[PDB]
């Protein structure tokens, strides 16, 4: 489609809004232009969603208890208000860890304060407490607890922060108040910034006068990769080949001695930009610890990123870096010469929440596939920014897509896959479109660094070229 | 490392030595760990029985809990209405996460909105959002219905939702006439069953209460079912087909049974099927109301009996063969339509698989847990089969249902040692399977947590889950299952027995150890 | 010794250490055992490719068999008629093993007689048997009908079945009018399938041969439908019930779903539904004949084109989504009668639950057995859903259904790695099974011992069997499952897809270990 | 019922049948009187079946093949002729071992010739050669080989004992030809009769000029126990604790070895009577071996046979006797004490082949039972005049009892329990009669002895009392 085709495309589905929505939501669409570095003159993002349009967005508990907490593997974390929310998140994401379950590892739990009438009513700071002394009984071995807040928190006027601190000091414990309830922001973006300013306030700081650790030159730590499917592990193996030793992992398969190590690296390694540039910004700031955003999904990206990485070392580490690539070279040329013939010119959308929908793109050009509409639930602009250079020139751009535009975009368009989430998934089947989960990685992965595309490459094969596709239509019909 | 033609996920890749070697490195490294050995005491210690009065001590904390909240249950309730569209008014986050729970338990599409209340409405409240909401809603989405309820934000600022509606109304937003039924959904009282009851209510009063003048019980020849929260769609199905097969008419209220389980022939179909609007309208004509899930229904069930004056029969929910045999019985009743030959026959050839397969069942233990219905008629069924159910657990069962459950246990030898839990999780049932160790566990997904735990302790202290309830996340398609009526008791007792005979086959698999019972007809 | 509250039967009992050491001074004292080091040096010669080549080269010798004897098809062909008695003519050992064979499958009884030819009968051949037989067997069960077989003392003697009924009738022992068809059935020739054609083209040539005169094709305006030997309830009803939505007439020639599955309400039935004479007298006049598994209904087809006239259609069992397209298809085109929606509808939900499987099921490598035509069918279908069936075994097949398998899996990618053995057994299967391991085996119960066999050599040889086929004696109730049509391809895959996600649970089930990806959701 | 009402009953079903089946059937039906000690003046037995009258008995193969030699745990046993009677025999019965299956022990395997019509027309004596050469190759640690012969080998003319003496010669192998084809005499009966002069002619002489063998005067041997869910491991263990030595079991778990060292025992002990008197008197004659029959169902049985067999040795063992009498008292003590009163007075009617239909009724009596019917496939006369003694006053005895008979027998007495096998199981429990298979156990056991006793009263009661027999009346008919 032309640029031309894809503006009337955005002008016919909106012709279906009331006028208040239909004025919002044209301030959300947009025709890529790879020319463009100021996103602000093309896009609007980080705004609130219309009400009834059917947003994929979650909430800042969401952002904070499901995505930079939870993962944390040997601290128990509250979600803290009605029973709900810690049901609903329970281990629904697949942030891998190495542990003893109930014993000194609490990720697949879910620890609730289960308010009732009376906790509403008279509020939940004395059961919180009650809580905290029943958790040290019967979860000895835990090394922090978490007060991840739901909504009712705040609108009731509880005091977590006094509670935190009160039984924090008679148990001689770190005690982290989150307030991450939902009605705070307009997506899990807010429940990131939040969570890190916790992670500032409660825990960073807790060795910066401990000189104890024994550093070296090549101390990093990976931030902002939570281990889906163990992409963690599968980057980590890399940078230590290299070289270099990875002192933390935030938050996938984290624990929180190593987050408390964190500012004695050298280098700070930012994967998730929107997740954790705000802790980044401040390890610089207060530290002098430097950050840099790399991208492991992929080869071409993966050798670009070790080489960036291994630039900012010595000789040895830029060495080392060449021997890696000589080594993974036949893995991966062995996973293009057998994938990329299978998906050669395969048109893809996709719909993620606030990295992925830029970050992978270069794994799908390593294929050969075209990401043709690329969005996100949550995004500001600078993510914008860093898209519209990856992007091709006419492509189509959705900032908080409802699920209307989402399925008139796919009819339209007809893209040979996509890749989005849970909510989405069953749609685009029905209508006969192969479909990548692309934040579970449909029970797969990992997909980050040389091990990772191997299985990226699998899986997209799998369901684009599966014979279910050429099935849908009966043949008497 | 990878081989191009085996390429390996998660599992088995991250056994590879050098990965083995890293995660060993990062551990000692960064990590701090507690000693392996200390670990080890801890884990034993929480299987003992000084762990476990421990446990059972707690008045705050809440572990795995078994139950859900309100407004999904709402949810599931509003599904079941022709061209429904279920709008939680409140927070949008809520809303993503009940779509995403059923999309992994019926791996379908789930639609439902939200109005995105925000911080901002704890000043001012929602009622924008709900005019905005509604007008956005109808105009995208072209519901006929629209069946409002509440996440608990708007519980908490305290929105009332009937005059919102009413002056979303009156301002235009929509017109007069379109339904939207509405209630209040409160996350923190009772749980997800209790927000069926309360959404089902509310929609019965909207199409009934102002209109009862021309009504006349009986009139329509027809009996109204109630299924409750029901997530196997065989159940829909096998109520349905039981009552066709007797020539009785019947309306079933709130029936997602098409709307979860479309095809895929190349279109997205946002509604199929459900209960028509007529169908609510015209329900108080009916000879009576039967309600399939008795024990999370009481407020519909006041409903019924005070303003449609239907004398609602005492029947418990029809699973197992006493309990399915009362309900066929009392429609036989109620309709005039005698039990036919087919349903005689097909209990029968029930009765007959009880017979072939007692010698396995017999003084089988289970544990077990769901909601209060499903659980006291597994209960039920487990003794007819000469099973023991001796770890029932309702994390949200009630004081009146517990009685009622421990009289069932009383009327049978199976139920001598068996124990029903009240306001209990998964971690309290993580203890008993320890301490008082039974053969399975009948449950959900959330069950393979346990198992696991039990495996660590040893081989022979596993406790194999056999997966019935919500949410089952783990297998694909058992949702397309039953479990009422002689259908769902013939699917209940082969997968009962056929889970006792792998896990047979399994101790019994040994070369020249254990494989002399390794029998080949059993 | 036992303690009375908890009585251990051989399993666990004999693994108490009084026993362990009894069975140790045993085997030192009397059994002159070969050492282990020697037995665990054979068994793994046993798994190796050398073993291998040394077993496909057996001329003489079959070890674990993967068929069956002709008159046990005979057998339940003629069960499948209404008050009809099977009739072996010869031995009577036969009887009691075919009956037992059946009983075990189905958990039912099986009603057959012998008339008990003894060494004496060499002499003078088996006429006073039939005589004295035939008539015992009409004055003491009461049959409409007696369908006579013959085990093989009878064919190597040479008994003339057809004078022997004839003599019978001639001096009196049965009235002249009394049905007594029947079919020569050598165990030395073919398989029980080969038994059932046998037995079905006998009867059908009993009440049509000679009445020809008076039949038009077509005039009745139904279509005839043979299902040859299948031991699936479902698959009986599975067919009768989609001609029936349909708005097909039919006929189903040999139906033994009722008999074989008759209530337990206080009454035993030697006899219940069936095929009736008046349907097998008709059946010249239906539009057409379809034979369901016509790899096996060679000898019937024959009979079915060259004296009724029909022109059998060229179709494959209706097994998986294609070739159930191509039966309803093929009955739309001879029937005159649409799709109708709900089949249509039924269709996409099979393709539905393809979908949402696809990815669990993409690449898993089966061995499997059975059958010619349910062989050839589930190959189909695990082509359509992206696996791949490697060792494909018909003890029973010949070079014809050979060629025509290897046909399929040339018209598809995931046939690539695949091979088709005929004239092979489960010992042959073994070798295969370690030297090209696949993920899993789905075939019959005697496939649990090559399971076992490949435990032993290690947990990560291990190929775990999903029972599908006959006969199936270590799990209940299996035999009331479907495996055409749409709805068996639903239960096929359900099956598929969960026995690869227990195996996963299984080996993610490690602490600390593999549990990384004991995921909740998959 | 009285006399007069069972001898009624007897006329009654009779009336159903042909002139000739009549008068036969007749003289196999009678109602028992305990004072008759010769029981050819009240049954006729051990005769031809009548055709077309559903007898549930079985051939000579199943008597040889299925019960005699196939339990004999390191011999391969050859199903020879057409490939049905290995199938359907293929572990169907549970005769239990411990071994290496299809390494050192063969027994729940299927060996076959498979015979073809080019076998049948030119005979199969060829391929049995070349057939015994590809088992030498693939089972090198088989000890010898039977030949059990299917019904056409003698039609044909074949010679089996030529092919078993030249192969034999050539591999210095133990080759057994079985001439037990399903047209000799009238049942399994003659299966066991030749079964025991093949054990005679080609095996149990082997050792008669060996002195190597370590005896004792406690050495005895268990004839006739095929170890049944266990059965002669739960009997063996009762023997040793007397203080005897076991030095083999006839066939159940049994080994070629411990055949051939039978004759060099003090004592052979008889279980099943039926199958193993023959090889037992032969014994006696050629070794001067005496033998005895005995009993190990329930504990008065048990504690008899005990006390008799120790009678033949000398203080020693008869001290060590009273001991594992005290022992075991207080065990099925507690068993009489749990189930006699859930089962005191039950009435039960038996079907069997040739031993168990006298057999267990000492064991039902312990729990309180009566034994008001019982009848055998095959037994002789001998069989009857040991039952006689054993069955009460005025109850029925039925030999070969036909389909019909037993139906209609069952419907007039209407016992609370049936006894019998797998064709008659599933017709009695759809008529709402507990019913227990007497020959597998149905699928529990052991039976036999005292830890047997145990689980046979848990199994009865199970079946019993079970809940499901309150519910095969629908409530609205
Ligand atoms: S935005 Fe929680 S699911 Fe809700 S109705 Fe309350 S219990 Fe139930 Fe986010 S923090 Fe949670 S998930 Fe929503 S409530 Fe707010
Ligand atoms: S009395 Fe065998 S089952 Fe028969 S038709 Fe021949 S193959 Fe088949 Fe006994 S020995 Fe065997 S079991 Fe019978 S045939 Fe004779
Ligand atoms: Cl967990
Ligand atoms: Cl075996
Ligand atoms: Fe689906
Ligand atoms: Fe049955
Ligand atoms: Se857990
Ligand atoms: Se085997």
């Amino acid at each position: 489609m032309s640029r031309e085709e894809v503006e009337s495309l955005i002008q016919e589905v909106l012709e279906v809004y009331p006028e208040k929505a239909r004025k919002d939501r044209n301030k959300h669409l947009a025709v890529n232009d790879p020319a463009v570095t100021q996103s602000k003159k093309c896009i609007i993002s980080n705004k609130k969603s219309q009400p009834g349009l059917m947003t994929i967005r979650g909430c800042a508990y969401a952002g904070s208890k499901g995505v930079v907490w939870g993962p944390i593997k040997d601290m128990i974390h509250i979600s803290h208000g009605p029973v709900g929310c810690g049901q609903y998140s329970r281990a629904g994401r697949r942030n891998y860890y190495i542990g003893t379950t109930g014993v000194n590892a609490f990720v697949t739990m879910n620890f609730t304060s289960d308010f009732q009438e009376k906790d509403i009513v008279f509020g939940g700071d004395k059961k919180l407490a009650k809580l905290i002394d029943e958790v040290e009984t019967l979860f000895p071995l835990n090394k922090g607890i978490s007060v991840q807040s739901e909504c009712p928190i705040g609108l009731i006027g509880d005091d977590i922060e006094s509670v935190s601190k009160v039984k924090g000091a008679e148990l001689s414990k770190t005690i982290v108040p989150v307030r991450c309830e939902g009605f705070r922001g307009v997506s899990q973006s807010l429940g990131h910034h939040i969570a890190n300013d916790a992670v500032r306030d409660w825990v960073l700081g807790k060795r910066d006068e401990d000189t104890t650790f024994a550093s070296t030159p090549y101390d990093v730590a990976i931030i902002g990769d939570y281990n889906i499917g163990g992409d963690a592990w599968s980057s980590r193996i890399l940078l230590e080949e290299m070289g270099l030793r990875c002192v933390a992992q935030w938050s996938g398969d984290g624990s929180i001695s190593e987050i408390e190590l964190t500012p004695k690296v050298k280098l700070n390694l930012v994967h998730c930009y929107r997740s954790m540039n705000y802790i980044s910004r401040h390890m610089e700031e207060k530290y002098g610890i430097p950050w840099m955003e790399y991208n492991f999904f992929g080869p071409t990206k993966t050798i670009e990123s070790l080489r960036a990485i291994a630039a900012k070392f010595d000789e040895s580490i830029q060495k080392k870096c060449e021997e890696v690539i000589a080594k993974y070279k036949p893995e991966w040329e062995a996973v293009v010469a057998k994938y990329r013939p299978r998906l050669e010119g395969k048109r893809v959308m996709l719909y993620i929440g606030g990295l992925r929908p830029r970050h992978v793109i270069g794994a799908y050009e390593d294929l050969g596939m075209e990401v043709v509409g690329t969005g996100y639930e949550f995004a500001h602009n600078d993510d914008y920014d860093r898209t519209m250079k990856e992007m091709g020139d006419s492509t189509l751009l959705y900032d908080d897509v409802t699920g209307y535009e989402f399925e008139e975009f796919v009819k339209r368009i007809k893209p040979d896959l996509i890749g989005s989430g849970i909510k989405e998934k069953f749609i685009f089947q029905k209508m006969g479109i192969p479909f990548r989960q692309m934040h579970s990685w449909d029970y797969s992965g990992p997909y980050h660094g040389f091990d990772g595309f191997a299985i990226f490459a699998r899986d997209m094969d799998m369901t684009l070229n599966n014979p279910c596709w050429k099935k849908l239509q009966a043949p008497w019909e | 490392s990878q081989q191009v033609d085996k390429i390996k996920a998660s599992y088995p890749l991250f056994l590879d030595q050098d990965y083995k070697d890293m995660l060993a490195k990062k551990r000692d490294g960064f990590e701090e760990k507690y000693p392996q050995d200390k670990i080890d005491e801890v884990f034993q210690w929480t299987t003992t029985k000084e762990y476990q009065e421990l446990n059972f001590q707690r008045e705050a904390l809440t572990v795995n809990p078994a139950k859900a909240c309100q407004p999904l249950g709402a949810v599931l309730c509003a599904l079941g209405f022709e061209k429904t569209m279920p709008y939680v008014h409140g927070s949008q986050g809520c809303v993503a996460y009940f779509r995403s729970y059923f999309n992994r338990h019926f791996r379908e599409p789930v639609s439902c909105v939200s109005d995105s209340m925000t911080e901002d409405a704890a000043v001012f409240g929602g009622q924008q959002n709900m005019k905005d909401g509604l007008q956005n809603c109808k105009a995208t989405y072209k519901p006929d219905m629209i069946a409002v309820s509440t996440t608990c934000m708007a519980e908490v600022i305290g929105d009332d939702l009937n005059a919102f509606i009413n002056n979303s109304k009156k301002e235009g937003f929509i017109p007069d006439e379109f339904p939207v039924p509405f209630a209040h959904t409160p996350s923190f009282v009772g749980s997800h069953v209790t927000g069926w009851d309360n959404m089902f209510e509310g929609i019965a009063r909207y199409f009934t209460l102002k209109s009862m003048d021309d009504k006349v019980v009986g009139s329509n020849k027809k009996i109204n079912i109630v299924p409750g929260f029901e997530t196997y769609l065989g159940n829909f199905r096998v109520i349905k087909r039981m009552l066709s097969e007797m020539g009785v008419g019947y309306s079933l209220l709130s029936d997602p049974e098409e709307v979860l389980d479309t095809p895929a022939d190349g279109q997205f179909r946002m509604y199929a099927g459900g209960t028509t609007q007529e169908e609510m309208k015209d329900a108080p004509n009916a000879l009576n109301t039967v309600l399939l899930q008795p024990w999370h229904l009481e407020k519909t069930k006041k409903f019924v009996e005070g303003t449609w004056k239907h004398e609602v029969p005492k029947l418990n929910i029809p699973m197992g063969l006493d309990w399915t045999d009362e309900f066929l019985m009392k429609v036989s009743e109620i309709s005039g339509q005698p039990i036919p030959a087919s349903l005689t026959k097909e209990r029968g050839r029930l009765v007959d698989m009880m017979t072939d397969s007692h010698t396995w069942l017999h003084g089988k233990r289970f544990a077990l847990w769901g909601d209060p219905d499903f659980v006291m008629g597994l209960v039920k069924f487990l003794l007819e089969l000469g099973c023991e159910p001796v770890h029932i657990l309702c994390h949200n069962g009630n004081k009146r249902w517990k009685k009622a459950v421990d009289a069932i246990l009383a009327a049978s030898p199976y139920g001598k040692n068996a124990t029903v839990y009240i306001g209990k999780d998964l971690w309290h049932l993580r203890s008993l399977v320890f301490t008082d160790k039974p053969d399975f566990m009948i449950g959900n997904s959330y069950g393979k947590f346990i198992q696991r735990d039990t495996l660590h302790k040893g081989k022979e202290f596993e406790v194999p889950l056999i997966r019935i309830g919500f949410p089952i996340f783990d297998r694909h398609h058992l949702h397309r299952s039953t479990t009422l009526g002689y259908e769902g008791a013939m699917q209940i007792l082969t997968t009962l027995v056929n889970s006792i005979l792998e896990r047979l086959d399994e101790e019994t698999r040994g070369m020249q150890a254990t494989d002399y019972n390794h029998d080949l007809v059993r």
